[PDB]
């Protein structure tokens, strides 16, 4: 079982850092959490307004990562606008609380799975509230956080990419170093690096659906104006 | 088009 290299410990430090630092309320999201009270264009409203940090959190997120900041902007605004719901979803799944069931958004509100399925996610609040339920046993750290939501954002497969093979290139280290540090970890769960993979295909199923949803149905004025531009 | 993401990615 290879463990981390020492160039991987850096890239490790790096991301790591890069997470935490755009990470919402960093440890105190439990403390700090509020409990909120077709489609409820009210609730949407009030989803549509909170969804604007969130966001700029992932920008930030990337903007730490020196090999994102190597690309041209033309490539570095699909790379965003690909993975930013993906993030998203995987930062609130891992806050996922089963005694209330609730995932914490922003670091400091919690919602039910009824309350996001009416804030007009439909069933992507069903797929975000299992993948936090199967996260519960994987004890993910922020490291293991970080380093998913790199493999995510160094997608070379999102439509329209110019330096598809670099990007590609990225993600190749982002997942051997994540391999050898799940290794180093040594979690109490059988085929850990294969069910972490299928974690990866949950994520990129809710960044199509949620995709999806948004050019469906749906007037965009009442639409926070980032959010538009992510879809 | 993409005129927010840009300015906040250029800074
Ligand atoms: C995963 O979803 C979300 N995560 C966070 C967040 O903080 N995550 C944890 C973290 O980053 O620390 C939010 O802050 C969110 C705010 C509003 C929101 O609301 C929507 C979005 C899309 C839609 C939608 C999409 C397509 C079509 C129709 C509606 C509706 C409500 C969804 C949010």
């Amino acid at each position: 079982k290879p463990e981390p290299t020492d160039e991987e410990w850096e890239l490790i430090k790096t991301v790591t850092e890069a997470h935490v630092a755009t990470n919402a309320q960093g440890s105190h999201w439990k403390q700090k959490r509020k409990f909120l009270p077709k489609v409820d264009l009210e609730a949407f409203s009030h989803f549509t307004k909170i969804i604007t940090p969130a966001i700029t959190r992932v920008v930030d997120f990337a903007k730490k990562l020196p090999m994102f900041c190597e690309l041209p902007c033309e490539d570095q605004i699909i790379l965003l606008k690909g993975c930013c719901m993906e993030i998203m979803s995987l930062r609130a799944a891992v806050r996922y609380d089963p005694e209330s069931e609730t995932l914490t958004l922003n670091g400091e509100m919690a919602v039910t799975r009824g309350q996001l399925k009416n804030g007009g996610l439909g069933v992507v609040s069903d797929a975000i509230f299992d993948l936090g339920m199967s996260l519960s046993s994987f004890n993910l750290d922020d490291t293991e956080v970080a380093l998913l939501q790199a493999v995510l954002l160094m997608s070379s497969d999102r439509p329209g990419l110019a330096c598809v093979e670099r990007i590609e290139k990225y993600q190749d280290s982002f997942l051997l170093a994540f391999e050898h540090y799940i290794n180093y970890r040594k979690h109490h769960v059988t085929h850990f690096w294969p069910k972490l993979l299928m974690k990866v295909t949950d994520l990129r199923m809710i960044g199509a659906c949620h995709a999806s949803r948004f050019l469906h149905m749906k007037p965009t004025e009442l639409f926070p104006p980032l959010f538009l531009e992510v879809f | 088009e993409n005129a927010l993401l840009r300015y906040l990615l250029d800074k």
